[PDB]
């Protein structure tokens, strides 16, 4: 019967809370490494 | 030869390159190696930003050492061509009366402790104005007046 | 395996960050003709902490 018919792009009960967890999982502390790169390029840069 | 001691490589004159408190000093823009064999083996690290290589004093000169502080009053301040007056903070010469291979230089106070380091200079009349690398309270910093030709 | 991937792209960046990191320990220690050290490394905690 032609319900049967699904495409890839599906959805499941709970993985979308765990993919929410793995995509909020270590991109943070990331984006915090980033961040003291920005940090550290600032050796004598700032004040003037 | 107060405590004056140098590098050379191969025929180019290397600029200067002296053991201070820790480490050997070698600057980055200066190609080439030590004249000396021991000195020529150990390790270095590059710094774009201020222009250094890191190189470790050996234990071998622990009888051979070279003090040095961080006092910058005026005045005369006698270097390996008689006396560069560093005064008003600025520790110019006489117009062109240094000679290029002379990058890394041992600027001493008036009693033999290292004061500063020279890469560059230039000039917009009878004063020529250097380039210098300091350490204040043994921070180091590079100071770039504009126009200074490697020495 | 794209899961993988990720973990493996991920702390890429902060595995680069800590080259930069060591990179940036040296940078106010390179040449330093004394070296000196009342926090510049009690907070990278690499080497040389003082006692406590």
């Amino acid at each position: 019967a032609s319900h049967t018919t699904l495409g890839v792009q599906d959805i499941s009960v709970t993985a979308m809370s765990w993919v929410q967890k793995i995509t909020g999982g270590v991109g943070l502390v990331v984006a915090v490494a980033a961040l003291i790169l920005i940090v550290v390029l600032c050796v004598s840069f700032s004040r003037h | 030869n107060d405590c004056i001691f140098e590098v050379k490589h191969e025929g180019k004159v290397t600029g200067y390159a002296c053991l201070v408190g820790d480490k050997v000093m070698k600057p980055a823009h200066v190609k080439g190696t030590i004249d000396n064999a021991d000195l020529a083996k150990l390790a270095f690290k590059r710094s774009s930003k201020y222009d250094l290589e890191c190189a470790q004093i050996p234990v071998h000169m622990k009888s051979d050492a070279s003090k040095f502080t961080h006092e910058k009053p005026e005045g005369y301040y006698n270097w390996h061509h008689g006396a560069v007056q560093y005064s008003g903070g600025r520790f110019t010469i006489p117009t062109g009366a240094g000679k290029p291979g002379d990058s890394g230089r041992p600027i001493f106070d008036n009693k033999g402790r290292v004061v500063a380091i020279v890469l560059g200079g230039a000039n917009e009349g009878a004063r020529t104005a250097l380039s210098v690398v300091t350490w204040n309270k043994d921070i180091v910093t590079k100071i770039t007046p504009e126009g200074a030709e490697e020495w | 395996s794209v899961a993988s991937f990720v973990l493996l792209s991920m702390v890429g960046v902060a595995v680069g960050m800590c080259m930069c990191a060591r990179r940036r320990c040296i940078t106010p220690y390179e040449l330093t003709p004394g070296a000196t050290v009342p926090f510049l490394l009690s907070l990278i905690c690499c080497i040389r902490t003082a006692k406590a």
